[PDB]
């Protein structure tokens, strides 16, 4: 991970 | 046209749209009449998560539709 979204 | 939206309280509001209107216009319309965070709201119709972007006539809602305002999810996809 270390990002986001959400998808 | 005219379109209800049914909430868990159980408290039907009448809100007043139109073919072109987006559906966040729509939620956004709640605010004004509640003054609920539109980025709090999760229209559902018709077993369907109806999506921020799009209008009314794209989900052929029709007139005196009723749809249901539950709260936002927070997804589980994604990180
Ligand atoms: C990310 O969202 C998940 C649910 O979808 C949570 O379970 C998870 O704990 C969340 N992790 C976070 O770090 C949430 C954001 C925390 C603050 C980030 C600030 C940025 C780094 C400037
Ligand atoms: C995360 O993305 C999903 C996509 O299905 C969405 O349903 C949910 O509302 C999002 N959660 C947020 C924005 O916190
Ligand atoms: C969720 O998966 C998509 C796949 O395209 C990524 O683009 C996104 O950054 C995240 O990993």
């Amino acid at each position: 991970x270390y990002x986001x979204x959400y998808x | 046209m005219q379109i209800f939206v049914k909430t868990l309280t159980g408290k039907t509001i009448t809100l007043e749209v139109e073919p072109s209107d987006t559906i966040e216009n729509v939620k956004a319309k709640i605010q004004d009449k509640e003054g609920i965070p539109p980025d709090q709201q999760r229209l559902i119709f018709a077993g369907k998560q109806l999506e921020d972007g799009r209008t009314l006539s794209d989900y052929n809602i029709q007139k005196e539709s009723t749809l249901h305002l539950v709260l936002r999810l927070r997804g589980c996809k994604x990180x």
